[PDB]
């Protein structure tokens, strides 16, 4: 149970997680769209200075601008770490499948230039799994850029059965507003953030997943002017999980969560997936849905084999699920394996 | 029933 | 009896248990006069060849039972 | 309904009530392992039944 | 050999992963572990057993034949029996055809001395267990926390009161409506001099 004060970061595509080891919630929470032109906090979402453009450093769950992400990562060491970024170990959070170049260079930049005596990264599902509190499981995130079904056994992620949909950050930030355009309504840049701003503002108000196939419902009314909003705020959750219920809007084939779920465990190897049904973990931003879980979990019983547990994790009444991988990383720098398997500053060298 | 399937695959260990 | 080659053939981890690193097995390569032979024999023995300096180049003695 | 709530919450009880384990022993003696432990394990194996005994040594990590 | 190395090597890293997982999951154990440590320590008869996992006698079960003229009729008596023969089993088994028959539950209340208050819920628990109980402890602060979920809510359908509580707080019983009132060693209760009696009249 030793503790060296260890700063564990997250860069997520909505929010960037950090804080120092040892907490049960993340100290750091902001947005992560980077608006340059140079300004990465929410008074960045907040000043309407001049021109600017609205990116973020991840795109489809990977690096692409190191200038960015070396921006987002001087300023957290600077303004919300308020400390010195040599005299503290880092344990960086990569995407399900990080691959060799982008870890190679993100270990270079940071022993280039942070000079970060300890520096060590491990997948977001093992993570998410160990905060759970269970090795073996079958993690479902649900991110604002990806959604996927990582099985993990032992706390290692199966690349071989991994899956993803193109359930991300366009859930309903183009669903919403022709939803919303039925009835009425610096740069282009800015003006797509704030209407995604608005529109994940009434999703976390209004939207809402039903229990079962599309039905009637009656009508909820929300501030933005005010209007009454009917069953339409049940629609677009619908093709979360079922293609056939939605079929004006969902193309011609779509792995839905269940679906993935399926998929990601038939193509497991034998002997383990019994343990993955028993053992089902839900992550992401889009469970927080209302309705979601339930929803989920009496469809996957239909979809289960005989014989076969079904018990997922009854934690999504938490907001901290989104934060499950946060809480993990800070968690992990609390052992002994935190100073026996672990990468040293002469280790590279 | 573990048990037979773990025999099992000691007898696949052997065989390969 | 014979100049030891010593070399342990990796082996999958105890199918009855988990996984890991097991030896199910240690090769021997006796060399004589005559000729080559490898004995494959049992694991258990891995400690007795540790106890003794038995690097490869040596002649060893070793018994059957 | 409340019904099954009721009966899982009265079930919770009795098994909290009545838990007034050697595998978390054991659990705790592998805490207490080093880490290079060598496990010596020998197992019946088939070829009352015809059978031997088979020998498996298990490393845990590559130093030893 | 080259390919021998490479699955050697995935092996290796599959290996630390897992062994980096068991240490957390250790950890993570030891800490629930603690966590639970500290928390924890002109008669018809056809009844339903639904619900009924202890098992009953043979003259438990003709007594609670003989006792649902009752609830079907209206009726109240005395049940005056030699102890040692479980009336607290046979007041739990109406409480379950209650329900098993019809589906009111109501919120119930049970008359207990200070003593036997563990003893009924631990019973309580051990035959037909599916339930909702609730203890009384604390007159003083302890109570209050507990009387923040019965108004609008129905928390629990039966209660374990004690009887030198209701006289402190005849003013919060009095308020909320209750179907079955059990008494149980009536001996207490003799004595008309006593105030028990009016106060638990306008129940
Ligand atoms: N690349 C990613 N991988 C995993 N999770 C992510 C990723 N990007 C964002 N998330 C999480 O998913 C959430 C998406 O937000 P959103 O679902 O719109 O909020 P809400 O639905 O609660 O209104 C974010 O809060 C973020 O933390």
């Amino acid at each position: 149970g030793d503790e060296v004060g260890a700063l564990v970061f997250d860069i997520g595509s909505y929010t960037v997680r950090a804080g120092y080891a040892g907490e049960d919630c993340p100290k750091v929470d902001f947005p992560t769209a980077i608006g340059m032109v140079y300004y990465i906090d929410t008074n960045a979402l907040r000043v309407p200075r001049e021109n600017m453009e609205a990116i973020s450093p991840l795109k489809n769950g990977m690096v692409e601008d190191w200038d960015s992400f070396q921006a987002i990562l001087d300023h957290t060491y600077k303004m919300h770490v308020k400390s010195e970024a040599s005299l503290h170990p880092v344990l960086m959070s990569e995407a399900p499948w990080n691959t060799r170049a982008k870890r190679e260079k993100l270990t270079e930049l940071m022993f280039e230039h942070y000079n970060i005596p300890a520096f060590f990264l491990c997948k977001t599902a093992v993570l998410t799994a160990f905060a759970n509190g269970r090795s073996t499981g079958l993690i479902l995130d649900s991110g604002a850029t990806h959604t996927t079904a990582i099985p993990v056994h032992d706390g290692y992620v199966l690349q071989q059965g991994i899956v993803k949909s193109p359930l991300a950050g366009d859930f309903i930030t183009m669903q919403c507003r022709e939803l919303f355009q039925e009835m009425n309504i610096v740069t282009r840049s800015w003006h797509n953030y704030m209407c995604n701003c608005v529109i994940q503002d009434f999703q976390a108000s209004v939207l809402q997943v039903s229990d079962s196939t599309y039905d009637e419902q009656v009508a909820a009314q929300m501030p933005t002017y005010n209007c009454d909003f009917g069953a339409e705020r049940l629609k677009i959750p619908e093709g979360l999980f079922d293609p056939s219920n939605v079929k004006g809007l969902s193309g011609n084939t779509m792995l839905g969560v269940s679906h993935v779920v399926t998929t990601s465990v038939g193509m497991c190897d034998i002997d383990i997936r019994p343990g993955l049904y028993g053992s089902v973990i839900v992550a992401g931003g889009n469970t927080l849905i209302q309705s979601f879980t339930d929803r989920l979990n009496r469809e996957l019983s239909q979809k289960t084999p005989p014989s076969m547990r079904l018990k997922l994790i009854a934690n999504n009444t938490t907001v901290e699920r989104r934060f499950s991988s946060w809480i993990g990383g800070s968690i992990l720098a609390s052992l002994g394996t935190f100073q026996q398997m672990w990468i040293s500053k002469q280790e590279y060298e | 029933n573990s048990e037979d399937a773990v025999m099992t695959a000691v007898r696949a260990w052997e065989f390969w | 009896e014979g100049e030891v080659t010593e070399l342990t053939p990796c082996e999958t981890e105890n199918p009855m248990g988990g996984y890991g690193k097991t030896i199910s097995h240690v090769i021997i390569g006796l060399k004589t006069a005559k000729g080559t032979k490898q004995l494959k024999l049992d694991p258990s023995i891995f400690e007795s060849l540790q106890k003794e300096r038995v690097e490869a180049g040596d002649v060893i003695y070793i018994e059957a039972n | 309904l409340l019904r099954e709530a009721k009966i899982t919450e009265e079930l919770n009880l009795r098994s909290l009530e009545t838990y007034e384990a050697d595998k978390k022993k054991q659990v705790h003696k592998k805490r207490k392992c080093p880490g290079p432990i060598i496990t010596y394990h020998s197992v019946t194996v088939p070829l009352p039944p015809a059978r031997c005994s088979r020998t498996f040594i298990t490393f845990s990590d590559d130093a030893t | 050999r080259e390919e021998r190395g490479k699955k050697e090597e995935q092996s290796r890293l599959r290996r630390i992963a897992a062994s980096t997982a068991r240490e957390i999951e250790c950890f993570w154990s030891n800490i629930e572990q603690v966590v639970e440590i500290k928390l924890r320590v002109t008669s018809v008869k056809f009844n339903a057993p639904s619900l009924l996992y202890g098992a009953l006698r043979d003259y438990q079960k003709i007594g609670l034949d003989w006792l649902a003229k009752l609830y079907r009729k209206n009726l109240n008596g005395i049940l005056a029996d030699e102890a040692g023969l479980g009336k607290t089993v046979q007041i739990i088994a109406f409480f379950a055809h209650l329900a098993c028959n019809e589906g009111n539950w109501g919120p119930h209340l049970v008359v207990v001395r200070s003593c036997n208050i563990l003893k009924w819920e631990l019973e309580l628990k051990r035959w037909c267990p599916g339930l909702k109980i609730l203890s009384y402890i604390g007159s003083h602060r302890e109570l209050k926390a507990k009387r923040q979920e019965w108004a609008e809510p129905n928390s629990f359908h039966v209660c374990i009161t004690s009887y030198t509580q209701f006289f402190r707080g005849l003013t919060a019983f009095t308020r909320v409506r209750w179907k079955c009132l059990v008494i149980d060693e009536m001996q207490r209760v003799k004595g008309m001099t006593e105030r028990h009696w009016e106060a638990v009249f306008t129940l």
